[PDB]
């Protein structure tokens, strides 16, 4: 129970770091064929600068992009987040792709989770087609996290991540309540059993009124995969993203 | 027949081969495939403007060698 102490230090420690412009560019890169330890931000600076003098010059560039410039501070949506958390947790020395990752289908995330070692870390990345969502499962060495941000367009509400780590990220989710959403059964609960689920595990003050299940795609597929991590990994990867300035 | 050209606030690259019949979706599903981003936390613009489900790309008068971008982030801060 000390470790969740460094755990909480780690995630606030990153959050933070994310207001600097190189923080900011490296952690939410979207590069997956290479170690996220290995992004350069001078670099990924320039392919910017490059694709904006490509298209013409910041205020051409921020037409076609109905007003976006590349170069402020971002906070990533639901897919970026979760992708890129997953880097960040998984790696050591070698590249994972979470574009290129085998997804399981005809698995429960219930009979899934016994399978796994208990004396190891797990991250499991959740690809939600009935919520059109993506988020992230900390499992460490049972006890459950969500890592998440969330655009808004579905039945949740948007969520920056920042946010949701600051509230929501050292707060343990119900075992059995994952296994309840994570369930193809899922589709079929009455209205206010996904209502209250959807609420308890991804609402950042966990209230059923901020969820709107007309939204989700009753016929959408669950596919989740997990991933042992070292936290210690984990860590350093954490300060290498925090320590840009 | 037809190509057109996704692009991040990266200034990442991918081709997609496509009909002007195609549909947003389509299209997004295929950006999933490649991107791994679920359709509904896309932000697809064309021309400035954002690309919305259940329309195709003829809709949006998209045309070959046209160039999308996806951004991947919340609005504002």
């Amino acid at each position: 129970k000390h470790r969740v102490t460094l755990r909480k230090a780690t995630l606030a420690s990153l959050m933070q770091s994310l207001s600097g412009e190189s923080s900011n560019r490296v952690m939410w890169n979207d590069r997956y064929d290479t170690l996220l330890i290995a992004r350069d931000p001078r670099e990924i600076k320039n392919a910017i600068e490059k694709s904006v003098t490509d298209f013409g010059g910041l205020e051409n560039y921020k037409e076609l992009t109905g007003g976006a410039d590349p170069f402020a501070l971002m906070t990533p949506v639901a897919g970026l987040s979760a992708n890129n958390i997953f880097k960040l947790m998984t790696e050591k020395d070698v590249p994972i792709d979470p574009t290129s990752i085998e997804y399981l289908e005809n698995t429960s995330f219930a009979e899934h989770v016994n399978t796994l070692d208990s004396h190891k870390n797990y991250v499991v990345i959740v690809n939600d087609g009935r919520l059109g969502h993506k988020f992230l499962i900390d499992l460490p060495a049972r006890t459950a996290y969500i890592i998440q941000s969330d655009l808004g367009g579905g039945a949740l509400p948007a969520v920056r991540v920042e946010d949701w780590i600051s509230r929501r990220g050292s707060d343990p989710v119900s075992l059995d309540e994952l296994n309840q959403l994570l369930s193809k059964d899922f589709s079929k609960m009455p209205d206010d059993v996904q209502t209250r689920l959807l609420a308890s595990i991804l609402q950042i003050d966990k209230d059923p009124h901020k969820v709107d299940i007309k939204k989700l795609h009753l016929d959408g597929k669950l596919r989740f995969a997990s991933h042992e991590y070292d936290f210690r990994q984990f860590q350093r990867n954490a300060q290498y993203v925090a320590g840009l300035g | 027949p037809m190509q057109i050209f996704v692009k991040t606030l990266t200034g990442k690259t991918i081709t997609l081969e496509v009909e002007s019949s195609d549909t947003i979706d389509n299209v997004k599903s295929k950006i999933q495939d490649k991107e791994g981003i679920p359709p509904d936390q896309q932000r697809l613009i064309f021309a400035g403007k954002q690309l919305e489900d259940g329309r195709t790309l003829s809709d949006y008068n998209i045309q070959k060698e046209s160039t999308l971008h996806l951004v991947l982030r919340l609005r504002g801060g």
